[PDB]
């Protein structure tokens, strides 16, 4: 139409509405939004997370939705929906346990040092984990320790 | 009127009485206040009421103490 | 191992009726107040988030030691916003 | 008008002492009440004398009024913690403990100076004995067993037994506390200090209750609505 | 920038005042410094009037705005959190006083929608909200009670609580507490044509000729006084004209001064003579 400021708004209301549950569903494979080349090559990040609400191939999954969370929480998609989708994200890594994270862990905690020192709105009703909580640094500090953990068990793996 | 001295010797010349839990003025004999009867008239000097606005009141004081003084 | 030391000490709490660990977070954080400006403002949220979470998870009268209850959270929320205010 | 024109400048006995000088009595009650309330620290006889050795208490006027005055007009230009201590001491409060424990809760912090808390609760028992009070009275001892369940905690580390009166005290706080459930007060410094109260000697003894009060205030006003039971949110 | 209402606590003590940014801010005056303490902010319009209470319920201070709500904080350790909020008026509050200490904790606010709220606060927090509507035409815009007027047995007496009300619709109605619990207009002064700015009871100082000064947009000043007690003829008597409008009106406690605030941007001194006409004692500023 007249700019992109109109795919933009369309995007965060689609990720918007999107997130409202555990599973991303809504619009699940009913996005499309295809227009030449730079106003298409745009919504890559709601096909990715898309495909990774739908389906899942071991870590390959995880590693491309936390991909999609840290290109979209570097003021590219907004920031309405970042603090949410960031939240569901780190409430699948390790938060009763510890994982590893390739080239993600230290991506996420720079992530969330970056979003306590700016803005950050999270508003997502995810499953049990999400009403047990109260104050939005809760997640934060849950993500920072899980991350914590995963970088003590998972970096003394030397061959 | 500004010291503490010419309320110390006013309130020495009168007999009040507690009557329902407030003071009442029963007898006197004389108040040490500006502009009263014959104790007024120590207490007009040129340390007290400045100097161009102390002789009137000092005549003003003389002449009550001597029309209106028993 | 002062996280760990505290972590032990609300288990130890809440294995007998849970009502220290709101005093100890308290005590911790004013021992480590005075941080910078990335650490203690990260420091002040997770304090704040625990104490959220007190409430949140607590339903009797009230206890609330080391915080000069609701005027003390009143001042923690508002010395909260003024750092975020400063910060941004 | 001599009394008005006495005030109007700033002396307080000279118009003290016109006032008195009246014919009705009921005027000059008001008028003596009227000029002790709006100025009452500058010339008082008891507590440190500075108004020339007893000025107010030479013209048959009642020590009283003049004291409750000072106390009033202290508790809201000077601090409350240091206004309570001049109006149990000054032995005119009249079942006045309500308001001395008002003002004795906003020096709740400071653990490291119990004195000036054990000082409050031993002086007021001798106001309530005085003013023929011997029904509510649970909010002083509630203060004054804090303080003692406090010391012994410091002091002593291994006892975990119960203290007779440590669950009367602990009723008493709870209490205290449901203000917004039994009359719907909204108290804050208070309820703060009676919480700090309750928590302080929870690291001894039991305290099976003492908390918040569910999610109903926590999610719902500002992600902050004074902790309690972080131990039991935090784990399992 | 302009500031609205600005009293003083008691006995001299903080300051608190309100202007047009929706700020109540609580300044302390120490030997005649002023020096902030706090700034409550929670209004969406901007404040009025500003009342403090008395010293024996703790330090509370109500505040009016314009955004249809009372705001009612109080002052503890250093904490001055609101502890009621009271928002049963439809339009924005004009005036917010205060009742007697003898009375208890009541609190009267008059709105712009003919409307007289009284918050009257029992043994705790709780407020009873006794609002009357049908106050006034366009709306009330002063607030002021009458002073404690005490009437064989050991139990407190109960006074008349008298409050006078000044609106827009050129009648100062007086209200009285009746002995059901509602209250209901005594009296009316229509003496005035256009709308009474503010309208202030002079305290008694133990004499029963209790008088009432307003001031009105026409420029007139008036003062109603009454000849005894229990007897229903406020006759009024003008105290100057001006040509312009006047804001508010105080008045003293020792010789009943009248400060007529208003006009040119300046503040007048009245006091009553031995003849019966008020004269100006001097100019403010």
């Amino acid at each position: 139409a007249k700019d992109a400021a109109f795919a933009t708004l369309v995007s965060d209301r689609f990720l918007r509405d999107y997130c409202e549950r555990g599973c991303f569903s809504d619009l699940d494979l009913i996005d499309n939004l295809g227009p030449a080349m730079m106003l298409s090559d745009r919504l890559t990040f709601l096909g990715k997370y898309r495909e990774f609400h739908r389906m899942y191939g071991e870590k390959r999954f995880a590693d491309a939705a936390s991909l999609l969370l840290s290109l979209m929480t570097s003021r590219i998609a907004p920031r309405s929906f970042w603090m949410t989708l960031l939240t569901d994200a780190l409430p699948l890594l390790e938060q009763k346990q510890v994982i590893f994270s390739a080239e993600q862990t230290y991506e996420l905690m720079r992530c969330l040092e970056d979003l306590t020192s700016r803005r950050p709105v999270h508003g997502e009703s995810d499953t049990e984990q999400l009403q047990d909580d109260d104050i939005e640094t809760t997640k934060v500090e849950m993500l920072r320790l899980s991350l914590a953990r995963n970088l003590a068990r998972a970096i003394i793996r030397e061959g | 009127k500004l010291y503490q001295t010419p309320l110390e010797l006013k309130l020495k010349h009168s007999t009040v009485h507690v009557d329902e839990l407030c003071p009442l003025i029963v007898p006197n004999l004389g108040v040490a206040v500006i502009h009263d009867y014959a104790d007024w008239v120590k207490e007009a000097s040129g340390d007290l009421p400045e100097a161009q606005i102390v002789k009137h009141w000092s005549l003003t004081w003389t002449l009550c103490e001597a029309l209106w003084g028993h | 191992h002062n996280y760990y030391e505290l972590l032990y000490a609300f288990h130890i709490y809440r294995h007998n009726y849970r009502k220290a660990g709101t005093v100890m977070f308290e005590y911790g954080m004013r021992l480590g107040r005075e941080v910078r400006t990335l650490r203690g403002l990260e420091k002040q949220g997770n304090c704040y988030l625990a104490a959220l979470n007190c409430l949140r998870l607590i339903r009797p009268e009230y206890a609330w030691i080391v915080q000069p209850e609701i005027l003390e959270l009143e001042d923690l929320e508002k010395e909260c916003s003024l750092a975020r205010i400063r910060l941004t | 008008s001599y009394a008005g024109q006495l005030e109007s400048e700033g002396l307080w006995e000279w118009a003290i002492f016109v006032l008195l000088h009246i014919d009705n009595s009921g005027i000059r009650e008001k008028a003596v009440r009227e000029l002790l309330t709006r100025h009452c620290q500058l010339l008082e006889t008891p507590e440190s004398w500075a108004k020339e050795t007893f000025l107010t208490q030479k013209l048959r006027v009642p020590a009283k009024w003049i004291h409750e005055a000072k106390a009033v007009r202290a508790h809201m230009e000077s601090d409350k913690h240091l206004e309570a201590l001049c109006l149990f001491k000054a032995e005119h409060w009249n079942r006045c403990h309500k308001l001395i424990i008002r003002h004795l809760a906003s020096d709740a912090i400071i653990n490291e100076n119990y004195d000036y808390l054990k000082g409050f609760l031993e002086d007021l028992a001798p106001p309530e004995r005085s003013s023929l009070i011997q029904d509510w009275e649970t909010s002083g001892l509630v203060y004054l067993d804090y303080i003692r369940v406090i010391e012994m905690l410091r002091h002593i580390q291994q006892v975990d037994c119960s203290g007779n009166d440590l669950e009367q005290l602990h009723i008493k706080v709870t209490s205290l506390c449901s203000r917004i459930e039994q009359i719907q007060c909204y108290s804050a410094k208070d309820r703060l200090a009676q919480s700090d109260m309750a928590k302080r000697v929870a690291n001894l003894s039991t305290p099976d209750p003492q908390r918040v009060p569910l999610r109903l205030l926590a999610p719902h006003i500002g992600r902050l609505p004074m902790p309690e039971d972080y131990a039991m949110d935090e784990l399992r | 920038d302009m500031i609205h209402d600005a009293q003083m606590d008691y006995y001299g003590t903080r300051l608190a005042t309100c202007s047009s940014d929706r700020s109540v801010k609580i300044f302390d005056v120490r030997n005649g410094g002023q020096i902030l303490i706090a700034d409550l902010r929670g209004h969406e319009g901007p404040v009025w009037q500003v009342a403090w209470a008395h010293p024996m319920y703790g330090n509370i201070l109500a505040s009016c705005s314009y955004d249809r709500k009372v705001i009612i904080w109080r002052e503890e350790n250093g904490t001055w959190e609101k502890s009621h909020e009271h928002a049963g008026h439809d339009s924005s509050v004009n005036s917010v006083c205060w009742a007697p200490h003898d009375y208890g904790l009541i609190l009267a606010c008059g709105s712009s929608d003919g409307a007289i709220s009284l918050l009257t606060y029992t043994g705790e927090g709780q407020w009873e909200v006794k609002k009357i509507n049908n106050a006034h035409t366009i709306g009330c815009n002063a607030v002021s009670w009458a002073p404690a007027v005490v009437p064989p047995s050991g139990q407190k007496p109960n006074y008349i609580k008298r409050f006078a009300s000044g609106g827009c619709d050129n009648l100062i109605k007086l209200w009285k507490e009746e002995e059901d619990g509602q209250w209901k207009e005594e009296q009316k002064l229509e003496a005035h044509s256009d709308w009474v700015r503010d309208v202030a009871w002079a305290p008694s100082i133990g004499l029963p000729t209790s008088t009432i000064a307003s001031c009105s947009q026409d420029g007139r000043v008036f003062i109603w006084t009454c000849d005894d007690a229990s007897s229903n003829t406020w006759s009024p008597k003008l105290l100057h004209k001006f040509n312009d409008v006047v804001w508010h009106v105080s008045w003293s406690i020792t010789a009943n001064i009248l400060a007529v605030s208003g006009g040119d941007n300046k503040v007048t001194l009245w006091k009553e003579s031995v003849d019966g006409q008020w004269v100006c004692i001097s100019d403010v500023n």
